[PDB]
């Protein structure tokens, strides 16, 4: 789904760009770990496990 | 020369209509032309604005 921005008035002048950021992208690893690396910002692993 | 001089005034009159044919596919071509620009117009916007 590129971000394409067709701006210029000549054909192919156009501007590519990223979105990739949620709630659940958090450390980027390559995708998402698991409970670590991203679940920690869904699932917030300090309950007791961290006690 | 009176054969050739009636011949110049018919000469006169149907290039004077050959004008009137000119002036008016020129003025219709003028109008198909600004609607090109408008066209032209829609096709930067038909750039979807990019996405």
């Amino acid at each position: 789904k590129n971000l394409v921005f067709q701006i210029g008035a000549n054909a192919t002048q156009q501007i590519s760009v990223n979105i990739e950021d949620m709630g659940a992208d958090a450390l980027g690893i390559k995708e998402a770990d698991g409970s670590i690396a991203a679940l920690h910002s869904v699932n917030d692993l300090d309950v007791t496990k961290f006690a | 020369m009176r054969g050739q001089i009636r011949g110049l005034e018919m000469a006169s009159k149907n290039s004077q209509d050959g004008i009137s044919l000119i002036q008016t596919a020129e003025g219709a071509l003028t109008e198909t032309h600004a609607i090109l620009q408008r066209v032209r117009e829609l096709v930067v916007q038909a750039g979807n604005t990019g996405t």
